[PDB]
């Protein structure tokens, strides 16, 4: 059996313009482990994006946290692209300050 | 208060891509210590918060050993699964295990876990007696009767009320700064209009540690559970953990609805209102 | 600390 990651992109600290600060993508409850997660910048993949060691919760379900120091401004656009064996295509989400 | 020590293994099949991949990581509640990749450099058990750095080199040898073995071991694991369940050997598969104790505030052992899974399904499990198994299938009764015959039972026993106890203890007074220490949630309620006629509203814990809290709506007085959205609690990245739940309210009633927060670092429980 | 669960499936 095989389970489809929830994902959650957001930030360490409430976000302020101008101030740097830490862009999270954090994939979980997905089964297998292999999974591929991007951090985007206008759509362009982030270089030397760090992440966690691979961990499960109870119900043996994996997760990671994807992050990136960053900067965010009124007019840059970030997102989470992930693919999994669950997805036919990758999936993107966007950054949203209220989410 | 009550604290709990897990380590968490995950072997990984790769038929064409090398041997299986083999990780522990090290958990004191929410707190990673220590790791071990097979697929790093020079493999080898790692320190992952700052108090348990102050074990000496034997601690290291000795943890070191015991994952490189269980490499091994679970590499075996993995090849008898797979006879078991009559599978070919082109398929990736993965093993998992759980393992730990928790204890509570005078660190007296509350109860032991040994659990494993195939594939993420359950497979075989110490049960909270100590000296039982439960195997989820016909494949885990043939390895509950060699540990039944093994007295692998009574080890698990051995290490769970002693070793596993009192290595939580020492950690816990190591680094009782951080693992003592909860942090209560920072706060707040965010409006956002949908419409003309509905708007969000969004209850906010931000700061907190460790991951467990509660965070509900009410409108009048009652419980807004399938109305609730509830987001996964998720890291910060900082060692804190961050948690929302929204509700879709009817404008000019923003007021009937209140959220509720109820976390270990809060001596009572938060009731709070959008404030406009 | 862990323990050598020495015994396989």
């Amino acid at each position: 059996i095989q389970r489809t990651p929830k994902i959650q992109v957001y930030s360490r600290h409430p976000a302020e313009n101008g101030k740097s600060n830490f862009l999270n993508c954090y994939v979980s409850g997905f089964h297998p482990s292999d999974i591929e997660v991007d951090l985007l910048k206008n759509g362009e993949r982030i270089e030397k994006v760090e992440h966690s060691d691979l961990s499960f919760s109870k119900d043996w379900s994996f997760y990671l946290l994807y992050y990136t120091e960053f900067t965010p401004t009124e007019k840059d656009e970030y997102a989470c692209r992930v693919n999994h064996v669950t997805l036919s295509q990758p999936k993107i989400v966007k950054w949203d300050r209220d989410m | 208060g009550s604290h709990s020590m897990r380590y968490f293994y995950t072997a990984m099949s790769r038929p064409g891509r090398g041997e299986p991949r083999f990780i522990t990581v090290g958990y004191v509640d929410d707190t990673l210590f220590v790791r071990f990749d097979s697929d790093a450099t020079s493999p080898r058990k790692e320190p992952r918060a700052p108090w348990i750095e102050q074990e000496g080199p034997e601690y290291w040898d000795r943890e070191t050993q015991i994952s490189k073995t269980n490499t091994q071991t679970y590499r075996e694991n993995l090849r008898t699964a797979l006879r078991y369940y009559n599978q070919s050997e082109a398929g990736s598969h993965i093993i998992q295990r759980m393992y730990g104790c928790d204890v509570g505030p005078d660190g007296r052992l509350l109860r032991g876990y040994d659990q494993d899974a195939y594939d993420g399904k359950d497979y075989i499990a110490l049960n909270e007696d100590l000296s039982s198994w439960t195997a989820a299938d016909t494949a885990a009764q043939i390895t509950q009767r060699k540990w039944e015959a093994a007295r692998v039972a009574e080890q698990d026993r051995a290490y769970l009320e002693g070793l596993c106890v009192e290595s939580l203890r020492r950690y816990l007074e190591n680094g009782k700064e951080t693992l003592q220490r909860a942090d209560p949630p920072k706060t707040h309620v965010t409006h956002h209009p949908i419409s003309d006629h509905e708007v969000t509203l969004r209850c906010w814990a931000l700061g907190f540690y460790p991951a467990e809290i509660t965070l509900t709506w009410q409108r009048d007085g009652e419980d807004q559970t399938q109305d609730t959205e509830l987001v996964e609690t998720r890291p910060a990245g900082d060692r804190t953990f961050q948690k929302w739940a929204a509700v879709v309210v009817p404008s000019g009633e923003e007021q009937r609805y209140t959220c509720h927060v109820q976390h270990e670092g809060l001596p009572k429980p938060l009731t709070l209102r959008w404030e406009p | 600390e862990e323990y050598l669960q020495a015994f396989t499936y």
